[PDB]
């Protein structure tokens, strides 16, 4: 899209009316005339334009109100409400821009931030952008969290987040401009290399891509048609769901297999009757021909009986000869509508062993996108949100994606090697209380008005806590944290000393032997400008690959690469990674997925802030102390960067507006 | 509204595979089963048929007789007149079949014979002596 | 979720 209309789209808001969240903030106006609403949503696509087209620099209302025109700039207030509204909801001046009007002198409310990752960091600058008095305590010794790069001599790729999906409307297009990130398109073309190490022939490939696509419609068409969504009491799963749709196919390559020859019996039974009939008049004829015969021995002259004789054995002869022969004729269709359909026989099999194992690609293709084994994603929720997906090719990170985290971090009080271990949070102020990672002996207090959590799931998740909330917390929180799925999925990377492969294709695939393994180094990337791959371990592959050694791991690689390249095209890789994102107890996982059982509105639940209860009994209700963000708080983007880069943005404006007010709703 | 074409996904073949465990497994062993019953029944009928079709080796064809071309003359020889009576007596009114017993009179000349000589050739006694039978 | 499939991007079950 183009114009004013472009930034509304480029900032995930509809160009023509106004977000439940500008209705919260301009209600005057969504309940006002539409003229007013024409002209509050043309100050909003302007200013996002005017932003978007520059966003290295930060754009005060003074430049805004300057670049507006009548009759637009002919009211100043209304024109200062959609800025701050938009600036204090992360719509504008985010990220990295230079700041006009230099941080105000002394800061105004404390706020505690655990973790940095991408979501702490984008509200810590929000954050202090806003005169805040903004630390993270961050039990790594990095920031990023789950932007993982690993970097030695030349080499670099991502363990981690590694894959910009699209930049139409990604708030990552924006912290691009800003940072020289090396933004390079990932070409479509994706070969498939069966288990013997030899192409998928085209073929397949495009039978059973099609057919896989055909049985994801069908899950779903069970799911919200047929409203097939619960199964002996429990919710029913994806991969539940694909195995019905799939055992239905089957019954029905049978049923039509027994119908097809049920019409050969029908007809080899009536080419039966048949040569019955005719083998009673073959009969009937052969015995009026003895009797003509006889009839012809008496010589004439014959009495006119005897003559009769003859002329009617031969009259009644030739009538059960017409039928004999009007017979051959049934016989001669019935005969032939026999390899009619002897000849066209229906399908032999649904899908044979080496289609169900393409197949399987296509499903560790399901498991890698959600982290998780199929048999765990809620059958309506797994894809709640491709609504939202980005428009436009995918793009990886050349200069590794933690570039983005660094350059956040930039300006920062950042405490690493602290990791957070109680949060108390009352009616008064937080406490959050932290060791140091190297000697847990030393022992952290920091004060607070407030605590933004970003946590990964998985930590939250920790039986027993490796985080203590005091007080606990609700517990409509903790049962939206166990009933989401945190998944799974983890990287191998191969640096070689020479481009082996095709160097033109950025992907390439790999199909596994049984379903058991379907995971198992599944596909493969060739990213980035050094020699090197990088192979995924999906599926339930991922939980078992924690527990084997890194050699195993890149021996099972190299085999893959021979078997599919030459033996002796493939040489030792110098160096190789493996990631154990389940048993980094930081991450304790990889991203989250809509759980069998969970919905998209557990993402809610997660990002509802926490009001602890009265210090003192009667009085007035607090003030809400803990505020959460990250990947698995924000329903329309949940398990990305952006969407973790969102959530901050969300929660600093959300707190913002808590502890600063929000002058800008009058 | 309707599933991917050739998907064959109705209400009720869904709990028939959902009903228990292996109801899926069970009802695909059932069709198995059906599968190769009704086979073997194909066998065996296409080896009865064969046994049937080798016994009409020969056709008709020793059986058959040439045609009598004869045009179909217009009056009763005596000896014609009788070949009618007897075949009225053995095939009623089937005009045709009378026709081709006397050779050369047309089914029409048959039709006209029964009335012309009803009185003298006693062809309702003929036909009613004809239908004890 | 399906909004993190470069690969062979899957399909069914989505709005077209
Ligand atoms: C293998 C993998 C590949 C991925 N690929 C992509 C991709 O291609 N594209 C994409 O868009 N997304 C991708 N992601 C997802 C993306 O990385 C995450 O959604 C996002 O980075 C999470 O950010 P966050 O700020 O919510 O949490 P995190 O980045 O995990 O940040 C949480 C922080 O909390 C810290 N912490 C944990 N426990 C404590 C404690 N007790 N005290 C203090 N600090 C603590 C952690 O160290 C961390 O720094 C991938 C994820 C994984 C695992």
């Amino acid at each position: 899209p183009s114009g004013v209309e472009g930034a509304a789209f480029q900032s995930r808001l509809p160009h023509d009316r106004m977000t439940s969240q500008e209705a919260a903030c301009f209600p005057d106006i969504i309940s006002g005339p539409q003229q007013t609403q024409k002209v509050f949503l043309f100050i909003r696509n302007r200013t996002l334009q005017l932003w978007l087209d520059n966003p290295k620099i930060q754009l005060t209302f003074e430049a805004t109100l300057q670049q507006l025109e009548a009759p637009y700039n002919s009211d100043t207030v209304l024109v200062h409400r959609v800025h701050s509204y938009l600036e204090r909801h992360g719509l504008i001046n985010f990220g990295i821009y230079k700041r006009i009007k230099p941080l105000p002198t002394k800061k105004t409310g404390k706020v505690i931030i655990i973790g940095s990752g991408v979501s702490g960091l984008a509200a810590a600058r929000q954050l202090q952008s806003f005169g805040m008095d903004v630390t993270l305590l961050e039990a790594r010794d990095r920031v990023g969290g789950r932007v993982a790069t690993f970097r030695k001599g030349n080499y670099v790729a991502d363990l981690g987040a590694m894959v910009v999906t699209g930049l139409g409307g990604n708030p990552m297009a924006v912290v691009s401009k800003q940072v020289n990130m090396e933004l390079a398109k990932i070409k479509q073309k994706c070969p498939l290399y069966e288990a013997n190490g030899q192409a998928v022939p085209k073929e397949k490939d495009e039978m059973v891509e099609q057919e896989f696509n055909r049985l994801l419609e069908a899950t779903s068409y069970l799911s919200h048609q047929l409203d097939f969504n619960v199964l002996n009491n429990k919710p029913v799963s994806l991969g539940q769901a694909l195995e019905v749709v799939i055992q239905l196919q089957e019954k029905h390559v049978k049923d039509e297999q027994i119908e097809h020859w049920k019409k050969i019996v029908k007809t080899q039974e009536e080419l039966k009757e048949l040569l019955n009939k005719m083998v009673n008049l073959k009969e009937k004829i052969k015995e009026l021909h003895q009797q003509y015969k006889e009839a012809s021995e008496v010589k004439p002259p014959r009495d006119i009986t005897a003559e009769f004789l003859v002329k009617s054995k031969h009259r009644d002869l030739t009538a059960l000869c017409k039928e004999y022969d009007e017979l051959a004729e049934t016989q001669g269709k019935l005969e032939e509508k026999l390899q009619e359909l002897e000849a066209n026989p229906p399908s032999d099999v649904y899908l044979s062993s080496r289609d169900r194992q393409i197949l399987d690609w296509h499903f560790a293709n399901l498991e890698f996108a959600n982290a998780t084994p199929l048999s765990t994603l809620s059958l309506k929720h797994w894809d709640q949100d491709d609504d939202f997906e980005f428009t436009g090719s995918h793009l990886t990170v050349r200069n590794g994606y933690s570039c983005v985290p660094v350059a956040l971090a930039e300006g920062l009080d950042i405490k690493l090697n602290t990791a957070v271990r109680q949060v108390r949070y009352t009616a008064s102020g937080c406490e959050v209380i932290a060791v140091n990672t190297r000697s847990t002996s030393q022992t952290f207090i920091y004060k607070c008005d407030a605590v933004l959590c970003t946590l990964p799931l998985g930590v939250l998740k920790q039986q027993p806590p490796a985080v203590q909330f005091v007080p606990p917390l609700p517990e409509w929180k903790t049962s939206a944290v166990q009933r989401m799925g945190f998944g799974n999925l983890n990287k191998v990377v191969l640096c070689f000393d020479r481009v082996f492969w095709d160097p033109s294709v950025n992907l390439f695939g790999h199909v596994g032997s049984t379903t058991a393994s379907r995971g198992e180094l599944f596909l493969f990337w060739n990213l980035y400008k050094a020699p090197i791959l990088l192979a995924l371990v999906a599926g339930e592959a991922a939980g078992i690959m924690e527990n084997i050694s890194d050699d195993v791991i890149v021996g099972r690689c190299l085999a893959i690469l021979k078997g599919i390249f030459g033996s002796s095209a493939v040489p030792q890789p110098k160096e190789t990674v493996v990631s154990r994102w389940r048993a980094d107890p930081w991450a304790r996982g990889s991203y989250s997925y809509v759980a069998a059982g969970s919905s998209g509105n557990d993402y809610d639940l997660m990002a509802q802030p926490i009001t602890p209860g009265p210090s003192i009994p009667g009085a007035p209700q607090p003030i809400p102390r803990l505020f959460f963000a990250g990947e698995h708080t924000i329903r329309n983007y949940p398990a990305t960067v952006h969407g973790a880069l969102l959530s901050g943005l969300r929660e600093a404006g959300r707190i913002a507006d808590q502890f600063l007010g929000a002058m800008y709703t009058l | 509204r309707k599933p991917p074409k050739g998907m064959f996904l109705s209400q009720e073949d869904v709990e028939a595979v959902s009903a228990n465990a292996t109801a899926a497994t069970t009802v695909l062993r059932q069709l198995d089963m059906e599968l190769v019953s009704v086979k073997r029944q194909i066998q065996n009928i296409k080896q009865t048929n064969s046994a049937l079709k080798e016994k009409l080796d020969g056709g008709i064809e020793p059986y058959r007789l040439p045609e009598v071309i004869q045009k179909c003359n217009a009056r009763w020889t005596t000896e014609e007149q009788l070949l009618a009576v007897q075949a009225i007596r053995k095939y009623g009114r089937d005009f045709q079949a009378i026709s081709d017993v006397i050779g050369n009179k047309s089914v029409v000349q048959v039709k006209n014979f029964f009335v012309n000589y009803r009185r003298r050739f006693n062809i309702d006694e003929v036909l009613q002596e004809w239908e004890a039978e | 979720a399906r909004t993190m499939q470069t690969a062979r991007k899957s399909t069914g079950g989505k709005a077209p």
